[PDB]
C-alpha cells in the first residue's frame, strides 16, 4: 500500500474552502488543496469525485484539478491507461452536464487537452459528434469541447511542439466539414433557442481564429447569413448580440489575405453594411452594448478591407462606405465609442504615409478633418467642470490618446491649414470656455510640426494668447500655457516675443494648479531658445534658488531646473563656474540640514543631478571645466548622505544617480573623487549589496578605463565588488533571486572589457565572471539577460575588433584561451536556454554572441555546434533530421547576423 | 521605478 490522503480529507477540505467560519482557515485549505493538485494523488481523488457527484464545489475542484494534470502532468499517465481516462472523462461530462456550465467547460477543457497530447486517438472530432450530435441534451457540451478544442492548439499552458501543433491543425481542417455540418443542424433543431445560437456562434468563431475554414464553402453558408440575420434584429438581447459580433470579427479577422479569400469577403461586405439600420436602432434605445459591438464590426472591416481602402479607394472592396460607418459611430455622445476604431485610424495614417503620393492623401483629407472635428467635441470638458483637465481617470487619458492621434495624422490635412482652421472658429460666435479649450488642446497636439516661416498667422495666435486675462476659465488657462509650451520654435523665430511669453508663464508659474503647466513650457522655451536667453538667466537663476517654495511637483522642479542649466552652459566660461555653485549650495545647504533631525534627501538629491547632467559648455583651449569645482564642494555632503541612508536602497540608488551624472559631466577630470568614492562604494557594498554600486564602477570603469595608471585601481574594485557579489548568487535560486544584480555585474563587465579588456583577460576574477556570465543566460529577465548577452558579445569580439591595434596579437592570444576552455560549453549552453528557458525576445542577442563566435573561428564553432545538436534533448517528430541538418546549415553558412537570427526563430520555435 | 539606468549603444 501507501500513505495516501482520504476522500473524507478531502471532501472536509473542499468544504472548508468555501464554508469556514475562520477566514484563514479556507486559505489553510486553499494551501492544502493546492499541494493536493500538484501531487500524484490528485489523479484519484479527482476520478472518485467525479463519479460520487455530491454537490458542485467538488466537482468543480475535481473537474479543475483533472484539466490542470493532464495539461501539467500528463507524463504521470502510463500510456497503457490512457484510453481509460478518456473514457471516464466523456463519462463524467455526461452525467455532469446539467450540474453547472462551469464544471463543464473544465471537463471540455480536460477532454480537449488529453486529445492533443493522445496521438492515439485519432480523428477525435469524428468519433466526437457522431457519437453525441444524435442527442439533443448532449449538443451543448459537444459544441464546447468542439469550441475549446481549438482554443487549446495555441495554448501557451501546454507546450506541444510545432510539429506536433502542425500535424494538429491540417487535422482539424480535415474534419472542417463535419463541424460546420454540425452546426447547421444544432441550428436546424433548437434553433429559436438563444442558448444554442450563442453556442453555434461561439464554435464557428473559434473554427474561424484557428484558420481551417473553407473559405469559399463558407462564403455561401446559411451560418453567415443567420449571423447577420440576428445582428439586424431589435429583439436580439445583448449576450447573443455579442455571440454573434464576435463571430463576425473573427470571419473578418480570418481573411488575412483578401484576393484568396474573395468570394467570402465579398460576403461579409456585404453583410456589415446592411447593419447600418440596427446601428441607428441601437443608439435611440441608448444600448451601448449593441453600440460597442457595431463599432467592433464596424472597425474590424476597415481592418481587414484596409489594403484595398487605399489601393483602390472608392471602388469595390476599397468602397469608402466603409469609413463613413466609421464616421457615424465617432459622432455618438460617449467617446468609449470612437475610441475602439483609433488604432485603425494609426494603420491607415502609417498605410497613406507610405504610399508618398499627395494624389492618395487628398482622397482622405476631408475624412480625417471630419473624424478630427468629430474628436474635438469629444475632448469638450463638461460646462460645469471646476479647475485644470484631469490627465489621469478615464477622459483625462482618452484626451492624451486623441492627442497623440493628431499627431500621426495631420499630414492628411496640412498642420498649416488645420492651425488656421481652428484658430479662426475661435473668434467668431463667442465659444463656451469648454469648448474654447478642447479647440486649443487640438491646436497644441499640432503647434510643433506646423512650419514656423509662416509666421503672420502663427506669431498673431501666440500674440493672443499672452493677452488672455486671468478672469478666463482655469481650465482655458491651463491648455493655452501647454500651447505656448509647444510653440516654442515659433518664438526662437520672433525673438522679440520672448518677454511677453516669458512673463506670462510666470503668472501661470505663480498660480498653484498652473504651475506645473509653467513650468514644463518654460523648460521648453528654454532648450530651443537657449541663444539669445542670457538676459533672462538673472531672472532664471532667481527662481532656480527659492525653488521649493513654489508649489511645483517633483517633475516640474527638476524641468525647471534642466531649462536653466541648458541656458547656463551656452554662457561665458567664468559666469558659468560663478552661478553654479550657487544652483548647487540651495541643494548642498538642504542637505545639511538633513543631517541634523521626515528627513527625505531624495529631491534635493534628483536636484543636484538634473543640474549636472544638462550643464555641458564648450570648453576649448584647454580651460578648466566649470563643473570640476563645484564637484569638490558637492562631494563631502554627498558622501555624509550617502553613508547615513546607506540601508536604504531607494536613498542609495537616488545618490549613485547624482554622483552618475556628476562623473559623465566632467569627464577624465574630477579624478580626486576616485579614491575616496571608491572606497566607499566597497565598504557599503560589503554590507548591504546594492546594486547599483556595480553600476557605477561601471561609469567610472567607462570613464577611466583608458588612461593607465587608473586601471589598477579599477580592477581592485572590481575584485573587491565581486567578493559579496558571488555569496549572493551562489544562494539557492541566486539568479532568480537577485535579476539587478546580475545586471549592473555584467554592466560593470562589459563597460571593462571594452575600455580596458587586457587588464581583465590576464586576471583572476575574469575566470569566476566568465562562469557566472554562462550560467546567468537561464534567467529569464529582460534587463539582466540583455547585459549578460552584450557582455559575452564584446567579451568575443574582443579577439576581432581593432586588428590595426598594437595589442591586436595579445588580445587574439588571450580570447583563444577563452574560446578553448569555454568555447564549447557557450554554445552549448546558448542552445540550451533559446530552446527551453528563454522567451523568443533574447533570440537576436544571442544571434549576436553566436556570431561572433563564427568571426573569431567559424570551422571550430561548425564542430561546436554539430556536438550540442547531437546532445540535445530531441523530444518534447519533435526535432526531425532535416530540421537539426537545415539549422545547422542555415547558421554556419550565414553571410550576416541576420540569418543566424533567423534560423534561431524558425529552430526555436519547434519546442514551443 | 527609482531604478534609472542608461539606455544602449
Ligand atoms: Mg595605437
Ligand atoms: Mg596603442
Amino acid at each position: 500500500e501507501g500513505a495516501k490522503p482520504t476522500l473524507q480529507l478531502v471532501y472536509q477540505a473542499v468544504q472548508a474552502l468555501y464554508h469556514d467560519p475562520d477566514p484563514s482557515g479556507k486559505e489553510r485549505a486553499s494551501f492544502w488543496l493546492g499541494e493536493l493538485q500538484r501531487s500524484v494523488h490528485a489523479w484519484e481523488i479527482s476520478d472518485q469525485l467525479l463519479q460520487i457527484r455530491q454537490d458542485v464545489e467538488s466537482c468543480y475542484f475535481a473537474a479543475q484539478t483533472m484539466k490542470m494534470k493532464i495539461q501539467t502532468s500528463f507524463y504521470e499517465l502510463p500510456t497503457d491507461s490512457h484510453a481509460s481516462l478518456r473514457d471516464s472523462l466523456l463519462t463524467h461530462i455526461q452525467n455532469l452536464k446539467d450540474l453547472s456550465p462551469v464544471i463543464v467547460t473544465q471537463l471540455a477543457l480536460a477532454i480537449a487537452d488529453l486529445a492533443l497530447q493522445m496521438p492515439s486517438w485519432k480523428g477525435c472530432v469524428q468519433t466526437l459528434v457522431e457519437k453525441y450530435s444524435n442527442d439533443v441534451t448532449s449538443l451543448p457540451f459537444l459544441l464546447e469541447i468542439l469550441t475549446v478544442l481549438p482554443e487549446e492548439v495555441h495554448s501557451r499552458s501546454l507546450r506541444i511542439g510545432a510539429n506536433r501543433r502542425t500535424e494538429i491543425i491540417e487535422d482539424l481542417a480535415f474534419y472542417s466539414s463535419t463541424v460546420v455540418s454540425l452546426l447547421m443542424t444544432c441550428v436546424e433543431k433548437a434553433g429559436t433557442d438563444e442558448k444554442m445560437l450563442m453556442k453555434v456562434f461561439r464554435c464557428l468563431g473559434s473554427w474561424f481564429n484557428l484558420g481551417v475554414l473553407d473559405s469559399n464553402f463558407m462564403a455561401n453558408n446559411k451560418l453567415l447569413a443567420l449571423l447577420f440575420e440576428v445582428l439586424q434584429q431589435d429583439k436580439t438581447s445583448s449576450n447573443l448580440h455579442e455571440a454573434a459580433s464576435d463571430c463576425v470579427c473573427s470571419a473578418l479577422y480570418a481573411i488575412e489575405n483578401v484576393e484568396t479569400n474573395l468570394p467570402l469577403a465579398m460576403q461579409l461586405f456585404q453583410g456589415v453594411l446592411t447593419l447600418e439600420t440596427a446601428y441607428h436602432m441601437a443608439v435611440a434605445r441608448e444600448d451601448l452594448d449593441k453600440v460597442l459591438n457595431y463599432c467592433r464590426i464596424f472597425t474590424e472591416l476597415c481592418e481587414t478591407f484596409l489594403e484595398k481602402i487605399v489601393c483602390t479607394p472608392g471602388q469595390g472592396l476599397g468602397d469608402l462606405r466603409t469609413l463613413e460607418l466609421l464616421l457615424i459611430c465617432a459622432g455618438h455622445p460617449q467617446y468609449e465609442v470612437v475610441e475602439i476604431s483609433f488604432n485603425f485610424w494609426y494603420r491607415l495614417g502609417e498605410h497613406l504615409y507610405k504610399t508618398n503620393d499627395e494624389v492618395i492623401h487628398g482622397i482622405f483629407k476631408a475624412y480625417i478633418q471630419r473624424l478630427l472635428h468629430a474628436l474635438a467635441r469629444h475632448c469638450q470638458l463638461e460646462p460645469d467642470h471646476e479647475g485644470v483637465p484631469e490627465e489621469t481617470d478615464d477622459f483625462g487619458e482618452f484626451r492624451m490618446r486623441v492627442s497623440d492621434l493628431v499627431k500621426d495624422l495631420i499630414f492628411l490635412i496640412g498642420s498649416m491649414e488645420c492651425f488656421a482652421q481652428l484658430y479662426s472658429t475661435l473668434k467668431e460666435g463667442n465659444p463656451p470656455w469648454e469648448v474654447t479649450e478642447a479647440v486649443l488642446f487640438i491646436m497644441a497636439a499640432i503647434a510643433k510640426s506646423v512650419d514656423p516661416e509662416n509666421n503672420p498667422t502663427l506669431v498673431e495666435v501666440l500674440e493672443g494668447v499672452v493677452r488672455l486675462p486671468e478672469t478666463v476659465h482655469t481650465a482655458v488657462r491651463y491648455t493655452s500655457i501647454e500651447l505656448v509650451g509647444e510653440m516654442s520654435e515659433v518664438v526662437d523665430r520672433n525673438p522679440q516675443f520672448l518677454d511677453p511669453v516669458l512673463g506670462y508663464l510666470m503668472k501661470g508659474l505663480c498660480e498653484k494648479p498652473l504651475a506645473s503647466a509653467a513650468a514644463k513650457a518654460i523648460h521648453n522655451i528654454c532648450s530651443v531658445c537657449r541663444d539669445h536667453m542670457a538676459q533672462h538667466f538673472n531672472g532664471l537663476l532667481e527662481i532656480a534658488r527659492s525653488l521649493d517654495s513654489f508649489l511645483l511637483s517633483p517633475e516640474a522642479a527638476v524641468g525647471l531646473l534642466k531649462g536653466t542649466a541648458l541656458v547656463l552652459a551656452r554662457l561665458p566660461l567664468d559666469k558659468i563656474t560663478e552661478c553654479l555653485s550657487e544652483l548647487c549650495s540651495v541643494q548642498v545647504m538642504a542637505l545639511k540640514k538633513l543631517l541634523s533631525q521626515s528627513s527625505d534627501p531624495t529631491v534635493f538629491l534628483d536636484r543636484l543631478a538634473v543640474i549636472f547632467r544638462h550643464t555641458n559648455p564648450i570648453v576649448e583651449n584647454g580651460q578648466t571645466h566649470p563643473c570640476q569645482k563645484v564637484i569638490q564642494e558637492i562631494w563631502p555632503v554627498l558622501s555624509e548622505t550617502l553613508n547615513k541612508h546607506r540601508a536604504d536602497n531607494r536613498i542609495v540608488e537616488r545618490c549613485c544617480r547624482c554622483l552618475r551624472f556628476a562623473v559623465r559631466c566632467v569627464g577624465k577630470g574630477s579624478a580626486a573623487l576616485l579614491q575616496p568614492l571608491v572606497t566607499q562604494m566597497v565598504n557599503v557594498y560589503h554590507v548591504h549589496q546594492h546594486s547599483c554600486f556595480l553600476y557605477l564602477g561601471s561609469i567610472l570603469v567607462d570613464e577611466y578605463g583608458m588612461e593607465e595608471g587608473c586601471r589598477q585601481g579599477l580592477l581592485d574594485m572590481l575584485q573587491a565588488l565581486c567578493i559579496p557579489t558571488f555569496q549572493l548568487l551562489e544562494q539557492q535560486n541566486g539568479l532568480q533571486n537577485h535579476p539587478d544584480t546580475v545586471d549592473d555585474l555584467f554592466r560593470l563587465a562589459t563597460r571593462f572589457i571594452q575600455r580596458s579588456p587586457v587588464t581583465l583577460l590576464r586576471s583572476q576574477v575574469v575566470i569566476p565572471i566568465l562562469q557566472w556570465a554562462i550560467a546567468s543566460t537561464t534567467l529569464d529577465h529582460r534587463d539582466a539577460n540583455c547585459s549578460v548577452m552584450r557582455f559575452l558579445r564584446d567579451l568575443i569580439h574582443t579577439g576581432v575588433a581593432n586588428d590595426h591595434e598594437e595589442d591586436f596579437e595579445l588580445r587574439k592570444e588571450l580570447i583563444g584561451q577563452v574560446m578553448n576552455q569555454l568555447g564549447q560549453q557557450l554554445v552549448s549552453q546558448l542552445l540550451h536556454t533559446c530552446c527551453f528557458c528563454l522567451p523568443p525576445y533574447t533570440l537576436p542577442d544571442v544571434a549576436e554572441v553566436l556570431w561572433e563566435i563564427m568571426q573569431v573561428d567559424r570551422p571550430t564553432f561548425c564542430r561546436w555546434l554539430e556536438n550540442s545538436l547531437k546532445g540535445l534533448p530531441k523530444e518534447t517528430v519533435t526535432v526531425t533530421h532535416k530540421q537539426l541538418t537545415d539549422f545547422h546549415k542555415q547558421v554556419t553558412s550565414a553571410e550576416e547576423c541576420k540569418q543566424v537570427c533567423w534560423a534561431l526563430r524558425d529552430f526555436t520555435r519547434l519546442f514551443r | 521605478y527609482y531604478r534609472e539606468r542608461s539606455r544602449e549603444r
